[PDB]
RNA sequence: AUAUUGGCGAGAGACCGAUAGCGAACAAGUACAGUGAUGGAAAGAUGAAAAGAACUUUGAAAAGAGAGUGAAAAAGUACGUGAAAUUGUUGAAAGGGAAGGGCAUUUGAUCAGACA
RNA sequence: CGUGGAGGUCAGUGACGAAGCCUAGACCGUAAGGUCGGGUCGAACGGCCUCUAGUGCAGAUCUUGGUGGUAGUAGCAAAUAUUCAAAUGAGAACUUUGAAGACUGAAGUGGGGAAAGGUUCCACGUCAACAGCAGUUGGACGUGGGUUAGUCGAUCCUAAGAGAUGGGGAAGCUCCGUUUCAAAGGCCUGAUUUUAUGCAGGCCACCAUCGAAAGGGAAUCCGGUUAAGAUUCCGGAACCUGG
RNA sequence: AAACUUUCAACAACGGAUCUCUUGGUUCUCGCAUCGAUGAAGAACGCAGCGAAAUGCGAUACGUAAUGUGAAUUGCAGAAUUCCGUGAAUCAUCGAAUCUUUGAACGCACAUUGCGCCCCUUGGUAUUCCAGGGGGCAUGCCUGUUUGAGCGUCAUUU
């Protein structure tokens, strides 16, 4: 249950914020969890997705296949990863988009400030 | 107050071979030459459109209030109607169920949830959690999404943690004795709420 | 292009703001080229047109692929 | 009316300006909802009033 | 590419004129350039470049100014605070807390008590 | 004759482009506005006419200024600048 | 302490659900009418994803027929469901200046139940 | 009996198919209606106690939308008129070129303009809609090009008239007045040889301004030139105004 | 017997009801006090590599500067130096600027991109004419400065 004057329960208020959030905000709604060994190496969950960190689908049609992202689609809310895609009719080759959500980070691509983002989590670092 | 109205529409009097509705006036769009204002028309104003002075509250006697939250009271004792009612209390040592006053102490949830169950409300919990459903309703898009049935109603006379660390439990509900409120001792007005009484709170009662 | 091929004539799109004399003074200070007279109109889109005819001593052909166009 | 003022023209270049199909490549944009230009005018059809 | 504004701010009065004359023929010359040419995305960079000396110019004669003014009476509206119409006319501290006479002697002899029952 | 033979002499301004408001009603001969009322020092509007109201009132147009003045309300209409900090 | 169908910021509803709710859920005070004051609409929904139909064939082309994609084309940018009026084809029947209806049975078609 | 929403309950139904829709198949009810099967469909929904109302349609020359019979019907008949052949094209009564027959008959169906329109002009491409047959054509559609002035107009002037100002009315939006009951303004040179422009004469008291692309008015012509401009460009030869 | 008409059903039309959606509306409640001559509200015309609109902006024109973030933007193209960084971005924030022609709108006009005056400066052999660049000149009223008017009026000259 909410208990604050500032947060607001609202269907409608709550899928237009979603819908309309700014690329700074999908940031970090756009997170994915660590693996297991991401998670105890690193001492925490989750993380914005990032451009060429290395990834695993773990739910939908593509579960078990790994890749870089190659970018981050923040005006579909989506990524993709160079190593999953559709080859059509055409022959043509086309990403497919996938959350988040639905992927694992299996290493992460280091920054100053990425280092600097698992520090203020009060993380670890190999 | 302005629906409906926002026209400059005037009826067409008799002998031009069609009905007397006000007729928006001008031309050149499609709307002009169109019902206005009343009710059978399409973006006509409402028949008695609703007013915020419409009465929503209600007085009742404050006696009467009190006859009906005694009676209610009573009512949870009385095993059957506490049966009747939902209420998965089949297997309870006794009713009224009655409590250590310690319940009041507890701060976290999930010794509140191992209190609860030891002294029988383990079917009823599970009752609610096991009744989730998304609302039939248009209600479903207006805050009101999901619907679910109604736990024990734990009765306490002094908040030590127990209303932080049951504040979570689905259906659960907690009331100091102090208070005592007929929409929580008999939902949708039907008599016999399962409660579990602290002993502080049973015999501050009298 | 024709105009320049065969009149001496440079052709530029030129402020809406500017008068004869601010278009010949500028295109002399931008262009080392000396300007016999300028005519000018406003196009049917909002813009302005500037006939610069040179003087005898300058090749506007010669000049306009200076400036790099052809 | 072809002798005209400054102003009539200004008003008539911006006319002559917005007077073209939708520039097709806008079809394809992420959540494109514009199919055609439905503000298109034309001399027959519509007068400006100036 | 692009200029930096805080490389241009080291630079000279003189060279930033220069730079912005510099940047102006390049400007001209592109412009020849797109009408020869299906796309030309690097003009934009350029223009915006001019953009960013012009402001970096304006900046620097601005707090010359801005500077030999502060402390006196009287300086330019365009460096005045803005705030708003009714702001700007409105009593001044020193105005607003001007008290008579009188009331000093008042305020001084018999000012509000902190006090508190009980006993 | 009083109809379509008499349209057909219509071809002479009564109003023209009004310098103040766009719209085409400035009178020639009258030499002021039939919708904004110019030259007056004034706006015409009507209590009468509440849709012409909503069809020319502040946010109907870009706010150039007044956009702002929320947030520089919000902000204390402070002056300076902002310093600088880290990572 | 009082007011507040305006402004800025917020939290909500036994409220409306695209002919409803503000006129406007959309490039809506738009498009369009009027010399002018003013008047003022219609218009949301493929699919999880365009995977928006490669290729063959008939055709002047639009398209058709195959193929293909898709959980589904009984979803094909005419796109969710897809009613009725009204229409085409197929099948069955009746019909000497209307048709339709009531009680009853023949004839045809069709079907539930119950036997053990 | 039925509908939208609300409290309770059945730990109710459901992607292994909710709702909805179809169905001279079944069953319950005197009836309002309720239940089933089958087909279609795709994400939600129902029983019972109770709460609540924007709660039930055949009508209102009802409102908005859609749709018929009428009907392949009335009609597509004013303005004398069309024809042969070639070319192009998938396609030619209708486009293009040739031929022929005619018409308008300089009070023009010729050659230009004012108002109005605003790109319709011109070129290339080209037919889904539009041009009440057609279409390869177009004032359509797509993409481009195109309007050059000391001398042509505007600009200057004044006309009927409009309209600021000192003022006078008016609660006021404003109304009156226009030289009016006003301390209403600027030119010509001299005086400067600190110096740039203070004073020395004398005048002139005319006291706004807008209002004509037909009235008044400084001044340009011929020849050539473009797909489309031309008294505007080019060639030549002039003229006016200011300095 | 067909055709035709009429009824039913199946598949196909026509049409867009119904069901389920909902970044909109409507009503209630709580908190707050900020437009403008320092040129507002509104208007016009413009500005992108490729935009007609809506949204944004003003010749510094879908943006400049600053700050926070920490790698995008994305229809295509693009740059490529911007990725352990004074640093991506149609990001957020916003304190500094730019802000055409206008508008109470202010040199005069305005169905005109019409017509003056003043100052500084540049160019044409120029205090005087022409052209370029910058900077100016509305009205009422208040305090003050300066220069003045009137036998309205005081004193003082010889
Ligand atoms: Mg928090
Ligand atoms: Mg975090
Ligand atoms: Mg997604
Ligand atoms: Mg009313
Ligand atoms: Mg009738
Ligand atoms: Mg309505
Ligand atoms: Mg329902
Ligand atoms: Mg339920
Ligand atoms: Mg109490
Ligand atoms: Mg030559
Ligand atoms: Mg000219
Ligand atoms: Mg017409
Ligand atoms: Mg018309
Ligand atoms: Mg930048
Ligand atoms: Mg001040
Ligand atoms: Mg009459
Ligand atoms: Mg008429
Ligand atoms: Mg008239
Ligand atoms: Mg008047
Ligand atoms: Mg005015
Ligand atoms: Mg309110
Ligand atoms: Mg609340
Ligand atoms: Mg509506
Ligand atoms: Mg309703
Ligand atoms: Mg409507
Ligand atoms: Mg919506
Ligand atoms: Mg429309
Ligand atoms: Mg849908
Ligand atoms: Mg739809
Ligand atoms: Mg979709
Ligand atoms: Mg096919
Ligand atoms: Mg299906
Ligand atoms: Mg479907
Ligand atoms: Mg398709
Ligand atoms: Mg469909
Ligand atoms: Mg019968
Ligand atoms: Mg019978
Ligand atoms: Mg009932
Ligand atoms: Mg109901
Ligand atoms: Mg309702
Ligand atoms: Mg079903
Ligand atoms: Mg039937
Ligand atoms: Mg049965
Ligand atoms: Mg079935
Ligand atoms: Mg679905
Ligand atoms: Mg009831
Ligand atoms: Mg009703
Ligand atoms: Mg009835
Ligand atoms: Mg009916
Ligand atoms: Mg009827
Ligand atoms: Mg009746
Ligand atoms: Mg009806
Ligand atoms: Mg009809
Ligand atoms: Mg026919
Ligand atoms: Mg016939
Ligand atoms: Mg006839
Ligand atoms: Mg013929
Ligand atoms: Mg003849
Ligand atoms: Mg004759
Ligand atoms: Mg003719
Ligand atoms: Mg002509
Ligand atoms: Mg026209
Ligand atoms: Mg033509
Ligand atoms: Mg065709
Ligand atoms: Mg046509
Ligand atoms: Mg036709
Ligand atoms: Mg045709
Ligand atoms: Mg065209
Ligand atoms: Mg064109
Ligand atoms: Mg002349
Ligand atoms: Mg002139
Ligand atoms: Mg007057
Ligand atoms: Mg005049
Ligand atoms: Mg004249
Ligand atoms: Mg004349
Ligand atoms: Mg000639
Ligand atoms: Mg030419
Ligand atoms: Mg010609
Ligand atoms: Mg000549
Ligand atoms: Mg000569
Ligand atoms: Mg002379
Ligand atoms: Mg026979
Ligand atoms: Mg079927
Ligand atoms: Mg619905
Ligand atoms: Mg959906
Ligand atoms: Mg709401
Ligand atoms: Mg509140
Ligand atoms: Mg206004
Ligand atoms: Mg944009
Ligand atoms: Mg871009
Ligand atoms: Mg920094
Ligand atoms: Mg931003
Ligand atoms: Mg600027
Ligand atoms: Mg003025
Ligand atoms: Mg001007
Ligand atoms: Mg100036
Ligand atoms: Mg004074
Ligand atoms: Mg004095
Ligand atoms: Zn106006």
């Amino acid at each position: 249950a909410k208990q604050s004057l500032d947060v607001s329960s609202d269907r409608r208020k709550a899928r237009k914020a979603y819908f309309t959030a700014p690329s700074s905000q999908r940031r970090v709604l756009l997170s994915a969890p660590l693996s297991k060994e991401l998670r105890a190496q690193y001492g925490i969950k989750a993380l914005p997705i990032r451009r060429d960190d290395e990834v695993l689908v773990v739910r939908g049609s593509k579960k078990g296949q790994e890749g870089k992202i190659s970018s981050v689609y923040r005006l579909k809310f989506a990524v993709q990863v160079d190593k999953v895609t559709k080859e059509k009719v055409n022959g043509a080759s086309v990403p497919i988009n996938l959350h988040p959500s639905k992927l694992v980070i299996t290493k992460l691509h280091l920054d100053k400030d990425r280092k600097a983002l698992i520090q203020r989590k009060g993380g670890k670092l190999e | 107050e302005k629906a409906g109205h926002q026209t400059s529409a005037e009826s067409w009097g008799t002998g031009r071979a069609v009905a007397r509705i006000p007729r928006v006036g001008g031309g050149g769009t499609g709307r002009s030459g169109q019902g206005a204002f009343g009710n059978m028309c399409r973006g006509g104003r409402m028949f008695a459109p609703t007013k915020t002075w419409r009465k929503w509250n209600v007085k009742v006697n404050h006696n009467e209030k009190r006859y009906a939250t005694a009676s209610a009271i009573a009512a949870t004792a009385v095993a059957s109607l506490v049966l009747a009612r939902g209420h998965r209390v089949e297997k309870i040592p006794e009713i009224p169920l009655v409590v250590s006053t310690d319940l009041e102490s507890i701060q976290k949830t999930k010794e509140a949830v191992a209190a609860l169950k030891a002294v029988g409300a383990h079917s009823d919990l599970l009752k609610v959690l096991k009744s989730k459903k998304l609302r039939a309703g248009k209600g479903k898009y207006r805050n009101r999404r999901w619907t679910q049935r109604r736990g024990p109603l734990v009765v306490y006379a002094e908040d030590n943690g127990i209303v932080k660390a049951l504040r979570n439990v689905p259906g659960v509900e907690t009331a100091n004795v102090a208070s005592l409120n007929l929409l929580q001792l008999a939902p949708g007005a039907h008599l016999g709420r399962f409660v579990i009484w602290t002993e502080a709170a049973f015999t501050k009662l009298d | 292009m024709k105009k320049v091929e065969d009149g001496n004539i440079l052709v530029f799109q030129v402020s809406m703001k500017a008068n004869k004399y601010q278009i010949k003074k500028a295109v002399k200070e931008l262009y080392e080229v000396d300007v016999l007279k300028v005519n000018t109109l406003v196009r049917p889109n909002g813009t302005k047109k500037a006939y610069v005819r040179l003087t005898a001593d300058y090749d506007a052909l010669d000049i306009a692929n200076r400036i790099g166009y052809i | 009316a072809a002798q005209k003022s400054f102003r009539i023209k200004q008003k008539m270049a911006k006319a002559k300006k917005q007077n073209r199909p939708l520039p097709q490549w806008i079809r394809l944009r992420t959540n494109n909802t514009i199919r055609y230009n439905a503000k298109r005018r034309n001399w027959r059809r519509t007068k400006m009033n100036i | 590419a692009g200029v930096k504004a805080y490389e241009l701010r080291t630079k000279s009065k003189e060279q930033l004129a220069s730079q912005l004359v510099d940047l102006k023929k390049e400007l001209a010359e592109l412009k020849v350039q797109k009408l020869s040419r299906p796309s030309l995305p690097k003009i934009k960079t350029v223009r915006k470049s001019i953009a960013c000396v012009l402001t970096v110019i304006n900046e620097q004669q601005r707090e010359a100014v801005r500077q030999l003014y502060k402390g006196k009476k009287y300086q330019p509206k365009d460096l005045r605070a803005k705030k708003t119409r009714a702001l700007r006319r409105a009593l001044t501290k020193f105005e607003a807390s001007q008290v008579t006479e009188k009331q000093r002697k008042k305020q001084i002899a018999f000012p509000q008590r902190k006090y508190a029952i009980k006993a | 004759g009083k109809g379509t033979p008499s349209f057909g002499k219509r071809h002479n301004k009564s109003h023209t482009l009004c310098n103040r408001c766009g719209r085409r009603s400035f009178h020639v001969q009258k030499k002021t506005c039939s919708s904004c009322g110019y030259p007056a020092a004034k706006t015409r509007s009507y209590n009468w006419g509440a849709k012409a109201k909503r069809r020319h009132t502040t946010g109907t147009g870009r706010m150039r200024y007044l956009k702002h003045v929320s947030r520089r309300f919000k902000n204390g209409f402070q002056t300076g600048s902002a310093s600088k900090a880290s990572a």
